[PDB]
């Protein structure tokens, strides 16, 4: 009640008093029933605490403090979700209480609290992923891409059709506050009953996004590529469909002269490889996808097979099939290329039996 | 043969063991040789050749090559591709689906001849396919994109194709999983000739909406077709995001069916046919073949926020909810066609606002010809419906088409005599209501209307009264805009109509036990006392505009003041008395 007044009162250090209140009501959050009740109000009160409330612990380290300050508030959040995850009800509105705690915690804290927030995109929680993505559609329209990026068109894939809207809402934000120029025009609103299956219209954004927002590739590909770790065999599979265009963009990246391009590049191989392996059930459709389009870099792709078969060495042979087929000439032209140089480098050192 | 085995050498091509994809490799060779099938990237028989286990790349070229050049295995080929997939592990139909891919296009081959069994065994492949994606939720994504996103290109086939959807979805109706699955699916069906696949599902809806009305029930949800309504209305939902590229041809249809569906059956459905509008509100805002003005595409991004509304909700027959698209993914509110009328009012103001901008379109003519046909037709179910939104949307009417809609009003009381009735009735007088305002403005039928009026306020129907109340509040206004009371009485204009009628008129003043010949004022007023009574505020209000209208008309032909009291005027003055400030003091 004395947030909702706040605009009536007077305060000389109103920050750090909210800063203070939020730090000491947070302990709270942890017979039984009046301890859940408590976990609600100590919430409600949060999420009233929490609402334009820059952090302030007690320059350069300040920001790096503050993002320390949001990362252990979000992170006891993130656990009372988890622990949720008219018994039933009380905990439904717990959780929807903590999600609007996170949604007030970034929307004002926006510098610190972005990249943790993805981290809630990705989380396992569809209603909580929502309602976080309808958090970040009011920052982005006030005044990032890729991940963002991402969390949209991953989850207009869900079963959830709440999800879905408030993902299409997200794109929509991100394509006009990117200018991200796109095809089939998209329009911004409440209520929006998107169909589960729309594979083929976010693979359509995505590809059309591909050819035109090439800067986004690195930042979105190793995005995708963590959410496949986290997703089911469904959003797994979706995943790879509308990642295939993208894979063409990471040629300018190496065309490109910057040795941390590079190495971002090798390390989207890397974490591809590394899905690759886990990803068992998707591996014959994963090769057809991803192997092939990227055959269509294949000395960094063939260093990188070697050196992480140095089930995975199995696996990178099995998967030089696939790379193969894009230049066949090419490919095998650096395979035997390097096996011929690798046998000349035998003589550079010799040993007695080879 | 060349398909059986050619399907039994591709699928092992494929295997861990390594054995069986040399032996796999030399059937493909032999069967390349003895079926002459003519083939790139030439093929050589021999024992021992050690081909790698990831050879898909080089299955899926072979597959398709094939797919061009022997066409012919197409139809047993994808048979067999079914039968295999469904007995084999997961990451089997991963790999079996994208040699499927290319097989798809010779579908439409054998369907040319329209002789039963070469159509029917693709439409068997079609509805094994159908299976296959109801099955394996967990290939969901890729049989949609690949199988169903191929077959979405292929034109000719999609009649078969829906028809093969549609009787899945028949098997059990709305709710059946298999329907709810066909729905979701028929997107993809969309996704690659959008306007024809639309075009033939929007028009499955028509044309069974019609069919309703060959085979009367009394009751839509009832009716025998209800299953086949609901399950396209289901497509209708999910197309209708696709729809963003699809609208322009359609619009009109679309509303066609909300009109019908606005409220009707379980929730889920009702649910359903808002997101139906929202989702179509939102295409019109961004279909990048339109090209509406700021103010136009202002209009329909207001209108989301409106239909966004809880009044929207409540209008749609949603209750308790506090989003569609949740439920969307009986208490019927029994359907008020005030609820109708308002919407149908909000989805023409958006028509309007586009027409304008599209000089090119027909949309509201074929509208209007759509809502007439279904509106004089005799449909128990439908018509009512029918009869206010061909009121609402309307520019012209005709005295032939207002002949008609009484002599439905009529028809409807004489099945009075033998809830449906009713309902029509309020329907025909919504309709008079939205239709008065067009007729022309030397026509009898403005004055004949007050009398529909009053005989319908004389019924003592709730709902009957407040439609009679609504015709008789508009009759007065339409009245008074085309000048007729400057010199005249109300009492005079409307008893000379009553002249010829004054026959019947006795009889029905003799026994409702009013008489407006000996007094006017009191008669009319009479009915309108019982306006008072009607549990609707609103209905009150609109009783009491109508009494303040017509204490101004009494003393607009004297040229007096509208509260001098006279023999005339105090009748409505009584009326008025405990609903006006103005009359008390």
């Amino acid at each position: 009640v004395m947030m909702a007044r706040r605009d009536d009162l007077s305060f000389c250090q109103e920050m750090k008093f909210r800063n203070k209140m939020v730090e000491y009501l947070t302990d709270w959050v942890m017979v039984k029933c009046l301890t859940r009740d408590l976990d609600q109000a100590s919430m409600e009160a949060v999420v009233s605490l929490l609402a334009g409330l820059p952090l302030q612990p007690e320059g350069v380290e300040l920001m790096e403090a503050k993002s320390q300050l949001f990362l252990k508030y979000f992170t006891l959040f993130m656990n009372l979700l988890n622990d949720c995850s008219g018994m039933s009800r009380r905990l439904a509105s717990l959780r929807h209480c903590t999600v609007l705690a996170m949604s007030n915690l970034l929307n004002a804290n926006v510098d610190s609290g972005l990249m943790h927030s993805i981290g809630l995109g990705y989380h396992k929680d569809l209603q909580t992923r929502a309602t976080f993505m309808e958090v970040l559609t009011k920052i982005l329209q006030q005044g990032v891409p890729g991940t963002l990026l991402n969390i949209a068109l991953l989850n207009l894939g869900s079963s959830d059709p709440s999800l879905r809207s408030a993902a299409y809402n997200l794109l929509c934000a991100l394509t006009c506050t990117f200018n991200l120029k796109i095809e089939g025009q998209l329009l911004e609103t409440s209520g929006l009953c998107i169909p589960a299956n729309n594979t083929l219209f976010i693979v359509s954004i995505s590809k059309t996004l591909a050819a035109n927002e090439p800067h986004l590739t690195l930042e979105f590909l190793e995005e995708c590529i963590s959410g496949f770790s986290k997703s089911s065999i469904e959003l797994k599979h979706l995943c790879l469909e509308y990642m295939t265009p993208w894979l063409s963009n990471l040629v300018r990246f190496c065309k490109h002269n910057d040795d941390a391009k590079r190495q971002r590049v090798t390390a989207i191989l890397d974490k591809l490889i590394t899905m690759t392996i886990n990803e068992k059930q998707m591996y014959p459709s994963i090769q057809a996808k991803i192997w092939g389009s990227l055959g269509q870099l294949l000395d960094v792709v063939l260093d990188s097979f070697i050196k992480t078969s140095a089930i995975k060495a199995e696996v990178m042979a099995d998967t030089a099939v696939a790379l193969a087929s894009g230049n066949v000439k090419l490919v095998s032209s650096k395979v035997i290329g390097r096996m011929c140089k690798i046998i000349d480098k035998t003589c550079l050192s010799p040993t007695p039996t080879l | 043969v060349p398909g059986t085995l050619l399907n039994i050498a591709l699928l092992n091509l494929g295997s861990s063991d390594p054995s069986l994809r040399s032996a796999a490799y030399n059937l493909l060779c032999a069967l390349t040789c003895t079926f002459n099938l003519k083939i790139e990237g030439q093929l050589l028989e021999t024992s021992g050749l050690c081909i790698p286990a990831n050879n898909t790349l080089f299955i899926v070229s072979i597959s398709k090559t094939l797919a061009a050049n022997e066409p012919h295995l197409t139809l047993e080929f994808l048979e067999e591709c079914i039968s295999g997939f469904s007995k084999s592990s997961i990451e089997l139909k991963h790999l079996c689906l994208e040699y499927m891919t290319p097989w798809l296009s010779n579908l439409v081959r054998f369907c040319k001849h329209n002789d039963d069994a070469k159509r029917q065994r693709v439409t068997a492949i079609l509805d094994k396919l159908i299976t296959m994606t109801i099955n394996e939720k967990q290939m969901y994504p890729s049989i949609q994109a690949k199988i169903w996103g191929s077959l979405g290109q292929i034109t000719d086939l999609l009649d078969v194709v829906l028809d093969s959807f549609i009787k899945t979805s028949a098997t059990g109706g709305l709710g059946s999983i298999k329907a709810e699955v066909m729905a979701d699916t028929a997107v993809a069906l969309a996704s690659g000739n959008v306007k024809l696949v639309s075009s033939k599902v929007i028009g499955r809806m028509c044309k069974i909406i019609d069919k309703t009305c060959l085979s009367p029930t009394p009751t839509l949800e009832q009716h025998l077709m209800w299953d086949d309504i609901a399950i396209l209305a289901r497509y209708m939902l999910m197309l209708s995001f696709n729809n963003s590229l699809d609208v322009a041809a359609h619009l009109p249809y679309l509303f066609h069916v909300v009109t019908f569906l606005v409220a009707t059956g379980p929730l889920s459905l009702r649910a359903s046919t808002h997101g139906l509008v929202i989702n179509i509100i939102h295409s019109l805002c961004t279909c990048s073949q339109l090209h509406f003005s700021e103010e136009t595409k202002q209009v329909l991004r207001l209108s989301l926020t409106e239909f966004s509304l809880p009044k929207f909700y409540l209008l749609f027959g949603i209750s308790k909810v506090k989003s569609a698209a949740v439920i969307a993914f009986y208490e019927r509110e029994t359907f008020a066609l005030t609820s109708l009328e308002t919407v149908t009012e909000a989805l023409l103001e958006i028509m309007e606002a586009c027409m304008r901008d599209i000089p090119t379109c027909k949309w509201l003519d074929q509208w209007t010809e759509l809502a007439q046909r279904f509106a004089f037709q005799y449909n128990p179910s439908l018509q009512p419906r029918a009869l206010v939104v061909f009121g609402c949307i309307s520019k012209r009417v005709s005295h032939g088409q207002i002949k008609q809609i009484i002599r439905i009003l009529s028809k409807a009381l004489e099945s009075c005599l033998k809830y449906n009735s009713q309902v029509l009735i309020e329907a025909t007088v919504i309709a008079l209501t939205k239709l008065q305002p067009l007729l022309n403005k030397d026509s009898p039928l403005h004055k004949a209307l007050f009398w529909v009026a009053v005989a319908v306020l004389q019924l003592d129907e709730v709902n009957l009264y407040s439609a009679g109340t609504a015709l008789l509040e508009q009759n007065l206004h339409t009245l008074d805009s085309l000048r007729i009371f400057n010199d005249k009485s109300p009492e005079e204009v409307f008893m000379a109509i009553r002249n010829p009628l004054e026959w019947h008129c006795k009889q029905m003043d003799h026994f409702v036990g009013l008489n407006f010949n000996s007094n006017f004022n009191f008669a009319l007023v009479g009915h309108l006392l019982k306006g008072y009574r009607h549990p609707s505020p609103a209905i009150v209000a609109r009783t009491v505009r109508i009494l303040h209208t017509l204490l101004t008309l009494v003393n607009k032909h004297r040229n007096c003041d509208k509260f001098e009291v006279n023999t005339q005027s105090v009748a409505y003055l009584a009326a008025l008395l405990t609903v006006s400030e103005e009359v008390r003091s």
